[PDB]
């Protein structure tokens, strides 16, 4: 994997740590540049806790390097992401994903 | 979107300063961020035009221009050599913000539909005086010469003290210092020169333009008297002008405008020798650096400038006058502009087809804030967007500017109408019949009628419809607002007809003709042109055929036609890293794809593009040639400079077709067809094209995922024109495979009924939005600059075509 | 003008007449307006007269207008019209049934002065009575 | 690819100065401009 690609600063302090619950704010696009996914569609940011492994590789790994308060842009491939099986109907076979993620706030 | 490198690299964010260079002789455009350098450039792009600075935005966003000088202080210092913005403000104008291309604007009453804005182009700066230099002066004007030399010096030097120009040592404005301010034979030689030349020049003028002048007195020539000018018009020096007293000389109107024209030309003439010395145009002046505030072409120059010289130029022809010359003006020689296409220049606006009334009586009103090329009526649902209303019979009009009803045609009708007027327009379509008042009073035809129109079969309906030419602004009221109508009452009310939208709860959503060139599939109606869907024999592949139908014969149509294939191939997301029967193995496993065009013997191949483009392309250039392929090159590199690439960007990838003509068949009509093919691989990004089975030297590199669709640009010379041959070559797969999935491993090559040729079309119907952002502009203060803002979010559901991109 | 229109549609000698003055003096009734009944004046002027009469009867008085028309259709005098509106004024339209009447009635009232009238039965029955009788004989002059 | 892509996006407007500047042969007007923007305030995702 995952390349994260600074959008607007954070604090430059406060990292996620394991056990924390990450609440997460992002837009999901293909590599071709297809959105697929978006919390701000549904208004409510999404919140997940680091290590539980709740999401994908990528958004781990990727979240975690993150700051609080920064956005950023996360390139996963596709060992990092849904892989070869991928998700039927939304993401095709070995996709690399693209997310505008902003971390909103860790709880 | 490239990504660029730069310190503390951040989306624009508040406190934010970008800097915008832009030197047009690389050319290039430049970017710093708070100070610090932009690690990557834009250069090598299409000049055709005029270059301004703009911030495009969505809501939510506070912004400011700074220009300089009294229009927002630079925080950096602009790089050497590179001017504020603020001096780029033309001599009638005042600086300030703008929409660009706006079909639309708030007003005191509501809506304003705007027609196109006239605008100015970059070879309107180029000061192109009349040739006199072989206009050798006939013996009474060049005797005159030196006497015009010395007479013009003298009147200027009148207007100079008179104004307060008073002798000194040198060019000093603050204390009215002028050093030139002495007799002609003293003047100082350069300026002296330059005099007698210009002195020279307006009888050269008078000359080259068409006038027939020559001696008619010599009585009145030693009859002209000198004004004594007193001590208060003497100079410091003592110096007195000796402009010669003539005021017994009248003046005639041809003669006015030929002084207007003398003018103009002297005032190029002047700015043409300036640039030649290196002098520009700056709002404010700057002698040392050579920068004029008039240094522009006339018809550009401010009306004080204006008048004054044409004042100087009337004083002229009435000494000549005066001396007794005939000057006689040349007759009048007409001449057409148009500086584009009249039938898809005015924009029409349209009441969605949903609304058309089948029966009825109805009323709307239309105000012409303007007083130009404006036309209102009523129009049938699948009114053309491409024609002038009321040119074919899909519209009734009334046109106010001269006063004329449209439809079928143009007849006299009515009055010419003034600011402000306001267009009742009516339909009755119970008696089918439509009526035009012009406040308030029913317009009326020569034969004395009082219906515009009769005998109106109802069809599909009506619509309210406009039609506003460049520069032009009206007001359409439907009524929705009954109230807001302002002669509904005085007619039409009692007459019993209804306002259009008197009982909607919305306003009527309307359509504008945009234009915009779209490419849509070619009618199978169509006048002029014809497609022929080939299918593949044993020695041929599938072929999509162009014919001319009505070549070489009256109202044959003969125009650039720029043609592309329905379906696009795109390039792999991501690239490779660094007999005359095909292998089954390099078939099956190719990348590189091909497809022919075949020009037809007749068709001059010098008339024909054959290559790529990609879904931007909307140019309908009906001089087209490769020179006007928007092109531009994004540099990116480190700190220090060494770039690291250069990008070519583009939306039209062709060769030409004179390139494959021999120069012993240059200027001879051959008989033989020509075949040229393309090549894309889309494991590369590389294509290349053959002709006639040789190999060309054009070639071009294209990014990763790109769409290419097929195209030809020809100018017909022939019934039978171009031919796309959807064939294949040795190892090479047909472009069928490359379309369709469930082909990519089909060597046959194939042209199923998706695949289909489409035609550029300049102009299409658009749906106005309903709502639209508000944008705030102003100036903050003299060093604040120029503040944008916009703060209501407003959003659509857009409907997204993937093949098109659009 | 209506009375002179009713008594030049009524009577059979007036149009002869106007025919024949016409006709003999060489009259340019389509210079005037700037040998037809469109173009006879004594017609012409009442409709050009005819929207100030309208102006005055509220849309509400539509309906009564139609009957007045009908009755002035069965030939009835204008006393016995007079009575029949004096006794179905009830028949008077109604705002809320129909929404057209609710734009005409509101620029009715937005008129000044034509809201503060028309609350009188006489000057509404004799409004509905006048008119009715012009429309009526328009409407004879316009058939063949 | 095949099915009509459907998304909500925001209306994008344009802003500019009357200054306009080219080149040509022979042309009066300078070659090199320069101009400046400052960001008073940004609301990153007013919308979604
Ligand atoms: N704005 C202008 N429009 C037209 N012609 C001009 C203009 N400026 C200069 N010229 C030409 O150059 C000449 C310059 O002015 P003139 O010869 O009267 O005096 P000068 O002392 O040389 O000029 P200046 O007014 O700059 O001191 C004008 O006579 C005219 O021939």
């Amino acid at each position: 994997g995952v390349q994260v690609e600074t959008i607007s600063p954070g604090d430059g302090r406060t990292f996620p740590k394991r056990g924390q619950t990450c609440v997460v704010h992002y837009t999901g696009m293909l590599e071709d540049g297809k959105k697929f996914d978006s919390s701000r569609d549904r208004n409510k940011p999404f919140k997940f806790t680091l290590g539980k492994q709740e999401v994908i590789r990528g958004w781990e790994e990727g979240v975690a390097q993150m700051s609080v308060g920064q956005r950023a842009k996360l390139i996963i491939s596709s060992d990092y992401a849904y892989g070869a099986t991928g998700h039927p109907g939304i993401i095709p076979p070995h996709a690399t994903l693209v997310f505008d993620v902003e971390l909103l706030k860790l709880e | 979107a490239r990504p660029v490198t730069s310190p503390g690299q951040h989306l624009l964010a508040p406190e934010d300063v970008v800097s915008c260079c832009l030197d047009l002789s690389v050319p290039s455009i430049s970017f710093r961020i708070n100070g610090c350098p932009v690690q990557g450039v834009f250069e090598s792009f299409n000049l055709d035009g005029l270059f301004f600075p703009v911030v495009s935005f969505s809501a939510g966003i506070k912004v400011r221009f700074l220009l300089g000088g009294r229009h927002g202080e630079f925080k950096f210092l602009p790089p050497p050599g590179y001017a504020p913005c603020h001096e780029a403000v033309l001599p009638r104008e005042r600086l300030h913000l703008q929409p660009i291309k706006e079909y639309r604007r708030e007003g005191p009453r509501g809506p304003h539909l705007v027609g196109p804005s006239r605008c100015l182009s970059h070879l309107d700066f180029v000061p192109c005086p009349v040739d006199t230099i072989q206009i050798v002066l006939p013996p009474h004007l060049e005797r005159i010469r030196e006497k015009l030399a010395e007479n013009i010096h003298e009147l200027w030097a009148l207007t100079r003290i008179e104004q307060g120009w008073t002798y000194g040592p040198v060019r000093d404005d603050n204390k009215r210092l002028h050093p030139c301010l002495v007799n002609f034979h003293s003047l100082p030689e350069p300026e002296r020169n330059y005099n007698l030349q210009m002195s020279g020049e307006t009888l050269k003028t008078l000359l080259a333009l068409g006038c027939h002048v020559g001696m008619a007195d010599e009585k009145a020539e030693d009859n002209l008297k000198k004004t004594k000018l007193p001590k208060t018009y003497m100079m410091s020096n003592g110096y007195k002008p000796a402009p010669l007293d003539l005021s017994h000389v009248r003046l005639t109107p041809a003669q006015t405008t030929l002084v207007d024209r003398l003018a103009e030309n002297g005032h190029n003439v002047w700015a043409r020798d300036r640039v030649a010395q290196g002098w520009s145009y700056s709002a404010v002046q700057d002698i040392p650096a050579r920068r004029n505030p008039r240094l522009v072409p006339y018809r550009l120059l401010d009306e004080a400038t204006k008048r004054s010289n044409r004042d100087s130029l009337c004083q002229a022809v009435r000494t000549l006058l005066g001396y007794g010359y005939n000057i006689e003006p040349p007759d009048q020689e007409p001449s057409q502009v148009d500086s584009q296409s009249r039938g898809d220049r005015a924009r029409i606006f349209r009441a969605e087809k949903s609304y058309a009334v089948q029966s009825g009586r109805w009323y709307f009103e239309f105000e012409a804030v303007t007083t130009g090329e404006m036309r209102v009526g009523w129009a049938r649902p699948e009114l053309r967007p491409d024609v002038e209303l009321g040119a074919d019979d899909l519209a009734y009009v009334f046109n106010g500017h001269r006063g004329q009803r449209w439809h079928l045609g143009s007849e006299p009708f009515g009055r010419p109408w003034q600011s402000g007027d306001v267009v009742g327009c009516m339909i009755d379509l119970t008696e089918n019949t439509i009526i035009f008042t012009l406040n308030g009073e029913v317009l009326m035809s020569d034969s004395g009628s009082e219906t515009a129109f009769r005998d109106i079969e109802i069809g599909d309906g009506f619509l309210p419809v406009c039609s506003l030419g460049p520069g032009q602004v009206g007001h359409l009221n439907l009524g929705q607002d009954v109230s807001s109508l302002r002669f509904f009452a005085i007619c039409g009310l009692q007459e019993g007809f209804e306002p259009f939208a008197i009982n909607m709860q919305r306003p009527v959503t309307t359509w504008f003709s945009k234009s915009l060139p779209q490419f849509e599939p070619v009618p199978l109606e169509h006048p002029h042109y014809e497609v022929a869907r080939m299918d593949g024999t044993v020695d041929t592949p599938p072929c999509l055929r162009l014919t001319h139908r009505t070549w070489g014969s009256q109202n044959s149509l003969v125009e650039m036609l720029f043609l592309r294939l329905s379906l696009p191939v795109q390039f792999h997301q991501h690239f490779r890293c660094t007999d005359n029967r095909d292998d089954p193995e390099i078939i099956l496993n190719t990348t590189t794809y091909y497809y022919s065009v075949r020009v037809f013997a007749g068709q001059e191949p010098s008339c024909v593009w054959v290559g790529w483009v990609t879904p931007d392309y909307h140019q309908h250039d009906m001089s087209f040639d490769l020179s006007k392929v928007r092109a531009v090159t994004v540099t990116m590199g480190d700190e220090q400079g060494n770039v690291h690439s250069s990008l070519k960007c583009s939306n039209c990838y062709m060769v030409w077709g004179g390139d494959f003509v021999s120069p012993g068949q240059q200027g001879r009509i051959s008989h033989t067809d020509l075949v040229i093919g393309c090549l894309v691989d889309l494991a590369t990004g590389l294509m290349t094209f053959t002709a006639n089975g040789k190999e060309s030297n054009t070639f071009f590199q294209v990014e990763p995922n790109t769409k290419l669709f097929p195209a030809v640009f020809v100018l017909p010379t022939h019934q039978n024109v171009v031919q796309f041959e959807l064939g294949k070559q040795k190892n090479i797969m047909p472009l069928s495979a490359a379309m369709f999935l469930s082909e990519r491993k089909n060597p046959a090559p194939q042209c199923p009924p998706r695949l289909e040729v489409q035609m550029l079309m300049p102009v299409s119907w658009s749906r106005m939005p309903n709502h639209f952002l508000q944008v705030d502009t102003r100036r903050a203060g003299e060093r604040l600059g120029w503040a944008v803002q916009c703060q209501e979010p407003l959003m659509m559901m857009a409907l997204h075509i993937p093949e098109e991109n659009r | 003008v209506g009375e002179i229109f009713i008594y030049w549609s009524k009577s059979h000698n007036f149009k002869r007449e106007e025919q024949n003055f016409v006709v003999q003096n060489e009259i340019n009734n389509m210079s005037f307006l700037t040998y037809s009944v469109q173009t006879s004046l004594i017609v012409a002027t009442l409709k050009k007269m005819l929207p100030i009469g309208l102006n005055m009867c509220a849309p509400t008085d539509q309906d009564l207008i139609v009957l007045a028309k009908a009755r002035y259709a069965l030939k009835d005098t204008d006393e016995e019209v007079r009575e029949f509106l004096q006794n179905n004024l009830n028949l008077q339209g109604k705002v809320e049934g129909s929404p057209s009447l609710r734009w005409q009635m509101a620029l009715y009232r937005g008129v000044p002065g034509r809201e503060e009238d028309a609350d009188d039965p006489e000057k509404i029955v004799r409004r509905v009575q006048e008119v009715s009788a012009v429309l009526y004989h328009l409407d004879q002059t316009e058939h063949p | 690819e095949l099915l009509l892509q459907t998304n909500l996006i925001n209306y994008v407007t344009s802003i500019r100065p009357n200054i306009f500047v080219g080149r040509a042969e022979g042309s009066t007007q300078y070659g090199k401009w320069y101009f400046e923007v400052m960001v008073d305030e940004v609301a990153p995702f007013l919308t979604a």
